Protein backbone atom coordinates (compact mmCIF):
# COMPACT_ATOMS: atom_id res chain seq x y z
CA UNK A 1 0.00 0.00 0.00
CA UNK A 2 1.18 3.59 -0.55
CA UNK A 3 3.62 4.85 2.31
CA UNK A 4 7.03 4.86 3.80
CA UNK A 5 8.10 1.24 5.13
CA UNK A 6 10.81 0.36 7.52
CA UNK A 7 13.57 -2.38 6.23
CA UNK A 8 16.40 -4.51 6.84
CA UNK A 9 19.47 -1.96 7.99
CA UNK A 10 22.63 -1.28 6.70
CA UNK A 11 25.97 -1.19 6.89
CA UNK A 12 29.20 -0.53 5.50
CA UNK A 13 31.21 -2.97 5.15
CA UNK A 14 35.17 -3.12 6.24
CA UNK A 15 37.33 -3.66 3.10
CA UNK A 16 40.22 -5.52 4.31
CA UNK A 17 41.70 -6.91 8.04
CA UNK A 18 44.49 -5.59 9.71
CA UNK A 19 46.32 -7.47 13.32
CA UNK A 20 48.44 -5.68 15.41
CA UNK A 21 50.60 -6.92 17.74
CA UNK A 22 53.65 -4.99 19.53
CA UNK A 23 57.12 -5.63 18.41
CA UNK A 24 58.56 -9.12 18.59
CA UNK A 25 61.57 -9.48 21.24
CA UNK A 26 63.91 -12.23 21.11
CA UNK A 27 62.85 -15.58 20.43
CA UNK A 28 63.31 -19.23 22.51
CA UNK A 29 66.91 -20.60 22.41
CA UNK A 30 66.28 -23.16 20.00
CA UNK A 31 69.00 -21.49 17.59
CA UNK A 32 71.83 -22.75 20.34
CA UNK A 33 69.90 -26.14 20.67
CA UNK A 34 70.26 -26.98 16.86
CA UNK A 35 72.54 -24.52 15.36
CA UNK A 36 75.30 -26.17 18.16
CA UNK A 37 79.15 -26.88 18.08
CA UNK A 38 78.28 -30.01 19.49
CA UNK A 39 74.57 -31.18 20.47
CA UNK A 40 73.82 -31.88 23.92
CA UNK A 41 73.47 -34.74 26.05
CA UNK A 42 70.08 -36.94 27.49
CA UNK A 43 71.13 -35.08 31.02
CA UNK A 44 72.13 -32.15 29.58
CA UNK A 45 68.98 -30.95 28.80
CA UNK A 46 67.39 -27.58 28.53
CA UNK A 47 64.35 -26.01 29.79
CA UNK A 48 63.15 -23.33 27.47
CA UNK A 49 60.63 -20.64 29.29
CA UNK A 50 58.86 -17.59 29.45
CA UNK B 1 -26.00 39.18 56.41
CA UNK B 2 -22.17 39.48 55.75
CA UNK B 3 -20.75 39.59 52.10
CA UNK B 4 -17.47 40.30 50.76
CA UNK B 5 -17.28 42.17 47.54
CA UNK B 6 -13.56 42.78 46.04
CA UNK B 7 -12.65 46.75 45.35
CA UNK B 8 -9.65 46.09 43.18
CA UNK B 9 -8.52 43.46 41.20
CA UNK B 10 -4.92 42.30 39.87
CA UNK B 11 -4.13 40.59 36.52
CA UNK B 12 -1.87 37.33 36.50
CA UNK B 13 0.11 35.35 34.43
CA UNK B 14 1.04 32.38 35.69
CA UNK B 15 2.80 29.36 33.57
CA UNK B 16 1.86 25.93 32.54
CA UNK B 17 4.80 23.17 31.48
CA UNK B 18 3.28 20.17 29.70
CA UNK B 19 5.37 17.59 27.59
CA UNK B 20 3.80 16.82 24.08
CA UNK B 21 6.59 14.32 22.45
CA UNK B 22 9.19 11.86 23.60
CA UNK B 23 13.00 11.24 21.73
CA UNK B 24 12.15 9.08 18.98
CA UNK B 25 14.42 5.86 18.97
CA UNK B 26 14.96 2.84 16.73
CA UNK B 27 16.32 -0.43 17.46
CA UNK B 28 18.86 -2.72 15.38
CA UNK B 29 17.78 -6.31 17.06
CA UNK B 30 20.50 -8.06 15.63
CA UNK B 31 22.70 -5.85 15.60
CA UNK B 32 22.58 -5.00 18.93
CA UNK B 33 22.07 -8.74 20.00
CA UNK B 34 24.81 -10.14 17.49
CA UNK B 35 26.86 -7.32 16.07
CA UNK B 36 28.97 -7.97 13.40
CA UNK B 37 28.31 -11.72 14.43
CA UNK B 38 27.28 -14.35 11.74
CA UNK B 39 27.41 -17.58 14.42
CA UNK B 40 25.22 -15.27 17.13
CA UNK B 41 23.04 -13.73 14.03
CA UNK B 42 22.44 -17.68 13.13
CA UNK B 43 21.45 -18.78 16.62
CA UNK B 44 19.17 -15.21 17.07
CA UNK B 45 17.13 -16.79 14.07
CA UNK B 46 15.65 -19.46 16.41
CA UNK B 47 13.85 -16.34 18.14
CA UNK B 48 11.19 -15.97 15.50
CA UNK B 49 9.38 -12.93 15.30
CA UNK B 50 10.69 -10.84 18.94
Amino acid sequence: EKGIYQTSNFRVQPTESIVRFPNVTNLCPFHEVFNATRFASVYAWNRTRI
Amino acid sequence: NSIAIPTNFTISVTTEILPVSMTKTSVDCTMYICGDSTECSNLLLQYGSF
